[PDB]
């Protein structure tokens, strides 16, 4: 992996220590030829939260365009999910977005849809 | 080359708190876990916890949740462990060690000795172990604090057959040890045997002649 | 929470021999097992991780194997730098845990101790304490037992012992046992004996004195 990335199971990961809005975080990863982390499995989920706890951390999952999509094209419906109970609930807001449309990993690792303008830590992921 | 440099030894009283540092060099400090391990005298290893400096994420052995607090100074590549409410059960060597997720501790610091004791500095009493083919004689080096004492025989001229025992911690909190040497018993009438005992923390220097 | 159990606690071997030490996890840890070497007074060094992967620069004579709950570290044709302590550790989900360690000790011929007893010095007596010292010199193997008798009454809790590391020249051990009394109780009795049991003897050895 490149300098200051973490190699794990054929992927390289970069963990921020500061926050961006979801789309700014995804744009940052794309400029690193990466994407916001796409969590493909329980094993990857455990790896991610070991490193991100206890901050809400953006991952590459969003329903901004009308349904749940992973930023790298991974099929959402059929694949690994780790939603917290009663999530996603699409909570309606105003100041940080009209509705919760971007996914964060909670301290317990479970996923929550949140407002896309929340300034959270993020993780980039690309293949080694 | 990967190097983990720990702060120096500590000797403190119970109920105090101590901060041990581990300065990392030769790799990207941010992308590895820094682990802390405890090893009590003569015992196996115990894992205290670990921190991931890039995020500050920490994971502890629950046995140490009240005892140890880990943090990191990103600007100086330094990991810290605070140990609080100290008691004599915290007396141990503490190591920092680098790891990747679900991987071994691949590089270790040199260790930091921590001694927790309410004992005060005290020089040893040196008593002869008097001899009476092979004769044994020695010196009992009793009730000193802290470690270490040094013992030599005939000012370092006599090394063969010398055994200086590891100190034992007595119930008083003071240490005791003995140093013995075996010599031909035909040398006892003629040759003088002196144990030289130096306890630099108390500026104690004893040259005890050990006579039959 | 995973318990790691290592065996044997101690293993005596010679340079050029092959030895195997084992580690058992209380639950499945797949291949997430590391082995460390630790020399006296030094920090541990990783030998093996992921149960069988040699760490950088570790000699090929070291071989890790196993998965699940049963693991082994084998050292083919031991070298003199291989003596020391070996530790296993799972590196599965945190918290990591370690085995209790295995001491790889230098084998040599059986040697029964020479035993010596030392009365308290006059100097020490003048301070109100009396230490009686029993010395077991240059013996092998390490296991030894000292029993203190004071006028034939076997003692308990008033003695402490210390054992050297293996001698750098002849690989033996020596042991010091100290019986500590006040001056009062010390001359409340007359015969002071330490009785020594070591497997290289053909019966217990007693050195004694009185006054
Ligand atoms: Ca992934
Ligand atoms: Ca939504
Ligand atoms: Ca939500
Ligand atoms: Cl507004």
């Amino acid at each position: 992996c490149p300098v200051n990335w973490v190699e794990h199971q054929g992927s390289c990961y970069w963990f921020s220590h500061s926050g961006k809005a979801w789309a700014e975080a995804e744009k940052y990863c794309q400029l690193e030829n990466a994407h916001l982390v796409v969590i493909n499995s329980w094993e990857e989920q455990k790896f991610i939260v070991q490193h991100t706890n206890p901050f809400n951390t953006w991952i590459g999952l969003t329903d901004s365009d009308g349904s749940w999509k992973w930023v790298d094209g991974t099929d959402y419906r059929h694949n690994y999910k780790n939603w917290a109970v009663t999530q996603p609930d699409n909570w309606h807001g105003h100041e940080l977005g009209g509705s919760e449309d971007c996914v964060e990993v909670q301290p317990d690792g479970r996923w929550n849809d949140d407002f896309c303008l929340q300034v959270y830590r993020w993780v980039c992921e690309k293949r080694r | 080359q990967v190097q983990l440099q720990q702060s120096g030894p500590e000797l403190v009283r119970p109920g105090t708190s101590v901060k041990i540092s581990c300065k990392a060099s030769g790799y990207t400090f941010l992308t590895y876990w820094m682990n802390w391990v405890k090893q009590r005298p003569g015992q196996g290893l115990e894992w205290i916890g670990q921190i991931f400096p890039a995020t500050g994420s920490t994971h502890y052995n629950e046995m140490f949740k009240d005892k140890a607090t880990l943090n990191e100074d990103t600007s100086s590549n330094t990991a810290y462990m605070q140990l609080s409410g100290l008691t004599s059960e915290d007396t141990a060597v503490y190591f920092c060690a680098r790891s990747r997720y679900r991987n071994g501790l691949d590089y270790w610091g040199q260790g930091t000795t921590l001694t927790v004791s309410s004992a005060s500095t005290k020089g040893p009493s040196v008593f002869p172990l008097a001899p009476s083919g092979t004769a044994a004689l020695g010196c009992l080096v009793k009730d000193y604090f802290p470690e270490p004492v040094t013992v030599s025989w005939n000012s370092g001229a006599l090394t063969s057959g010398v055994h200086t025992f590891p100190a034992v911690l007595q119930s008083s909190g003071l240490y005791s040890l003995s140093s013995v040497v075996t010599v031909p018993s035909s040398s006892l009438g003629t040759q003088t045997y002196i144990c030289n005992v130096n306890h630099k923390p108390s500026n104690t220097k004893v040259d005890k002649k050990v006579e039959p | 929470d995973i318990q790691m159990t290592q065996s044997p606690a101690s293993l005596s071997a010679s340079v050029g021999e092959t030895v195997t030490i084992t580690c058992r996890a209380s639950e499945n840890i797949y291949s997430y097992l590391a082995w460390y070497q630790q020399k006296q007074g030094k920090s541990p060094q990783l030998l093996v991780y992921n149960a069988k992967t040699l760490a950088e620069g570790v000699p090929s004579r070291f071989s890790g194997s196993g998965s699940g709950t049963q693991f082994s570290l084998k050292i083919n044709s031991l070298q003199p730098e291989d003596f020391g302590n070996y530790h296993c550790q799972h590196h599965y989900d945190t918290p990591y845990t370690f085995g209790g360690g295995t001491k790889l000790e230098i084998k040599r011929t059986v040697a029964a101790p020479s035993v010596f007893i030392f009365p308290p010095s006059d100097e020490q007596l003048k301070s109100g304490t009396a230490s009686v010292v029993c010395l077991l010199n240059n013996f092998y193997p390490r296991e030894a037992k000292v029993q203190w008798k004071v006028d034939n009454a076997l003692q308990s809790g008033n003695s402490q012992e210390s054992v050297t590391e293996q001698d750098s020249k002849d690989s033996t051990y020596s042991l010091s046992s100290t019986l500590t009394l006040s001056k009062a109780d010390y001359e409340k009795h007359k015969v002071y004996a330490c009785e020594v049991t070591h497997q290289g003897l053909s019966s217990p050895v007693t050195k004694s004195f009185n006054r």
